[PDB]
């Protein structure tokens, strides 16, 4: 039981979200990519466009989006464009600005809802981590759990 | 992450807001952020 107590004191699951956020902000990219070649890194842009077209988004629009994302320089503008992908996704589905002239509301399937929720909360969690906001991180952990 | 190879980002939150607004005027041409706050619950956690 004594070692069990010490394990319940440190097991990375009952620890604070402050600690988990600090870990995820601590580790770097170079320490995890270096040594490997430039081949195992799948083209993230291809996967992005693939998942988006899987979510029934306009191919022209998403292609232009991903091309601008590739071409642009600056971590700030890139994450801003990411949030733009997020809002245009959540507007193509769940059409807000459309006045919805008809009275019939046909919501989408639960799979599409889960896809939407996961992408949204993941993007926002990564952003909060980049900005370091513990109550928002706790709230998002609550949403997931 | 493979797109943005840097976590622990830093910069003005205002700049993010204005940049997102500009890119949105470019891409969608319809929506803004005041049509979003307290109506979609997307940016109800960050300060943007």
């Amino acid at each position: 039981s004594s070692t069990l107590r010490e394990m319940s004191l440190v097991l990375f699951n009952c620890s604070s979200p402050k600690s988990e956020m600090q870990r995820a902000r601590s580790l770097n990219y170079q320490d995890l990519v270096r040594g490997f070649p430039e081949e195992i890194i799948s083209n993230p842009y291809n996967e992005m466009i693939i998942t988006l077209i899987d979510s029934d988004v306009e191919s022209f629009l998403v292609h232009k989006m991903v091309d601008d994302l590739e071409l642009q320089r600056g971590t700030l503008s890139k994450v801003a464009i990411i949030i733009a992908i997020m809002i245009v996704f959540s507007n193509r589905v769940f059409n807000v600005s459309k006045p919805l002239t008809d009275p019939s509301f046909y919501p989408p399937s639960d799979p599409k809802i889960l896809r939407h929720f996961n992408i949204c909360c993941s993007t926002m969690m990564y952003l909060s981590t980049a900005l370091g906001d513990v109550p928002s991180f706790a709230r998002l952990h609550d949403l997931y759990n | 992450y493979k797109i943005v190879k840097t976590t622990r980002l830093v910069g003005s939150i205002k700049d993010l807001s204005r940049e997102v607004e500009r890119h949105l005027h470019r891409y969608n041409r319809w929506i803004t952020l005041e049509d979003i706050r307290s109506r979609s619950s997307l940016l109800d956690y960050s300060c943007l």
